[PDB]
DNA sequence: ATCAGAATCCCGGTGCCGAGGCCGCTCAATTGGTCGTAGACAGCTCTAGCACCGCTTAAACGCACGTACGCGCTGTCCCCCGCGTTTTAACCGCCAAGG
DNA sequence: CCTTGGCGGTTAAAACGCGGGGGACAGCGCGTACGTGCGTTTAAGCGGTGCTAGAGCTGTCTACGACCAATTGAGCGGCCTCGGCACCGGGATTCTGAT
């Protein structure tokens, strides 16, 4: 019949077929379910969406139309749960959150 | 004393550019690497990765160090503060 | 070349880290710490490079070294 | 030879959540790094889950449990919703 | 039930940690900390337990949770 | 002829650093664990070894934390640990 | 096998665990020999020190406390096991 | 479990010394832990280099990555020595 | 209370490498047929554990009286900060030593 | 008449040199909660007693997974367009030193 992609069937933007292949050749298990790559692709897509949402918001706050690594850093660090998820991750060219000790201030 | 320091804090916390000079960092990396294996080459992105990682590390270390100094009712970070921070981190 | 990491550069890094005032002995101390850090990462990186039978340290070798040292780095997988 | 990244999918998602917003190449590199990282975390945890329970198959259930272990709170619940909905729709 | 972790017990733990003198406010603080820790481990542990379609938390579930928090425990395998 | 302040504390430090027994009472720990667990998943049971594992882990964690806390207090030229010290230790740990 | 490699640790078992551990599609003949040798070596070092500790405490049997003392008083073993909790090991005085 | 092998080793290094059940449990935990660290690292090494086979070379590199200093040198020596003897 | 001084943020004016879009080919995803071993379902035993209890007591908080720990301020001395002088950290475009 | 050395210099950034400012170390004096010895009422250690609960094992039934041949959608080479915000110079606003 006319081909329909697994991503299209799953209602996703992220590639289910590619994710499946990566699972198969990643030596994770002897067999893989069909639903596994669908689920995984969906989760990855969702997380990507949350981060791009916050980073885009940060980009608009700086009167900017293009997201840069700084915006990703602002997005991640000002979000408690993303900050937890990426607690051991370095964002290149992200810098740091503005934060000075109030006590130190004159 | 302090006003320009505060100014600098605001300035550099606002920006994201690398704070160590590129060429001397490059030299340091190649020197250290030369001590493990000779006639090594480097992708430019490899050195860039090393510098981003190193500066993020040092910056975080300085945050913790600052907290250690402030804890001891000081405003000036000292080697003691760095050593405490790194000890609690499990680096030493 | 560790001395190439100048007083002003270390001062800038500390500023980003929120430091207002800096003892004179800090800089040398910092140079020690950084040195150690680099030695640990680069070592592993070179190990990867040697395992792949290459003479060129790649960005990915560095990324893997950082990852196994729990220093995950984003932005250089490309 | 062919080279691969998540770039176009990240872009599509970006256009979903911010129709008038673009993204630098470096930021895209960071997003690709992110996706690969979370992929390895989830797949790895699911592999361990399957092994612990003497199962040779990684299913959506392993993926779900792995998501619950790795992600905090609301992020986990929302991710679970997206995953479950995607699988239920896909099967139908 | 958090009060079941009594002052003396906390003093004993601190002694093992080499602490010579202890503020009165420590104990409640400690309890909070302990609570958080437990909540983090048990959560993950139970997750494992439910993945195995069981109702009994095993020693291995705990071990896996601790392991995944980077709090590796020897002696209960 | 009562002992000097700071002698029995030290003696206790010696004593408990020289031993390995669990320092928290079993039953209250059990009750606390089961209580916390009820808030995640219901009608749970526990192997005794599971609870024991939780207690070894918890006590090891608390002891290490108290070591770091002590280091913070000593850093501030004190001999007395305060909640402030614990909070510093936990912040630097990334907790 | 283990006799031929001069090892006490089970080469066959290590090989099997490698095959079924989802590590790679294939496993070389020398890999389990090497790995078994490494594991045996590390075990030997730790049991050496822990045994010495037992002698100091005048107990023939080795208990977790002795293992803790052995590991923590050795710099490299201590780094290797920096994130490990030994049940009933206590701490260094 | 590795109990019988741990015991054998123990009898090699301390002929008149025994071991409690708990301590044995800790040794078993140890052996499994290091097994997973080394095998995992070797797996990643094989994947990074698009190799489908884990060989003694991956094991060795993994050991050099995971073990500190003298432990690494000696472990590497023992591994190579064992492979050489096995091969003979 | 006010009054003067360098540093900060946005506006005429604009371009150059960064970002986005057609044509199409060889690589990745889909369809199709054949084993084929794995998952959901259903039944059965009894052991590790759940909930309250008898005997016993170690033990956490409060009483009596006091002292070294914590802290704000005083007296002193003790270490960073800014502009002019340049230089070797570098990087470019011409002389003179053995073939 | 053909090869590859170091001073010479566009850019910009801190060791010396003199005047200036904010903070650490020890004591005065205050304020006080647990050390050490007891006194009381409660839940845990140890061992009993009743009981309701599902994990490992085995058999049914089912079906997508993996592997081996065609078929097709597509991401970037190769170009071909389209554009975002800092450099240049200037206007308007702001903490800090000084009266």
């Amino acid at each position: 019949a006319k081909a329909k992609t697994r991503s299209s069937r799953a209602g996703l933007q992220f590639p289910v077929g590619r994710v499946h292949r990566l699972l198969r050749k990643g030596n994770y298990s002897e067999r893989v379910g069909a639903g596994a790559p669908v689920y995984l692709a969906a989760v990855l897509e969702y997380l990507t969406a949350e981060i791009l949402e916050l980073a885009g918001n940060a980009a608009r706050d700086n009167k900017k139309t293009r997201i840069i690594p700084r915006h990703l850093q602002l997005a991640i660090r000002n979000d408690e749960e993303l900050n937890k998820l990426l607690g051991r991750v370095t964002i290149a060219q992200g810098g740091v959150l503005p934060n000075i000790q109030a006590v130190l201030l004159p | 004393p302090g006003t320009v320091a505060l100014r600098e804090i605001r300035r550099y916390q606002k920006s994201t550019e690398l704070l160590i000079r590129k060429l001397p960092f490059q030299r340091l990396v190649r020197e250290i690497a030369q001590d493990f294996k000779t006639d090594l080459r480097f992708q430019s992105a490899a050195i860039g990765a090393l510098q981003e990682a190193s500066e993020a590390y040092l910056v975080g270390l300085f945050e913790d160090t600052n907290l250690c100094a402030i804890h001891a009712k000081r405003v000036t970070i000292m080697p003691k503060d760095i050593q405490l921070a790194r000890r609690i981190r499990g680096e030493r | 070349n560790i001395q190439g990491i100048t007083k002003p550069a270390i001062r800038r890094l500390a500023r980003r880290g929120g430091v207002k005032r800096i003892s004179g002995l800090i800089y040398e101390e910092t140079r020690g710490v950084l040195k150690v850090f680099l030695e640990n990462v680069i070592r592993d990186a070179v190990t990867y490079t040697e395992h792949a039978k290459r003479k060129t340290v790649t960005a990915m070798d560095v990324v893997y070294a950082l990852k196994r040292q729990g220093r995950t780095l984003y932005g250089f997988g490309g | 030879s062919r080279k691969e990244s998540y770039s176009i999918y990240v872009y599509k998602v970006l256009k979903q959540v911010h129709p008038d917003t673009g993204i630098s190449s470096k930021a895209m590199g960071i997003m690709n790094s992110f996706v690969n990282d979370i992929f390895e975390r989830i797949a790895g945890e699911a592999s361990r889950l399957a092994h612990y329970n003497k199962r040779s198959t990684i299913t959506s259930r392993e993926i779900q449990t792995a998501v619950r272990l790795l992600l905090p709170g609301e992020l986990a619940k929302h991710a679970v919703s997206e995953g479950t909905k995607a699988v239920t729709k896909y099967t139908s």
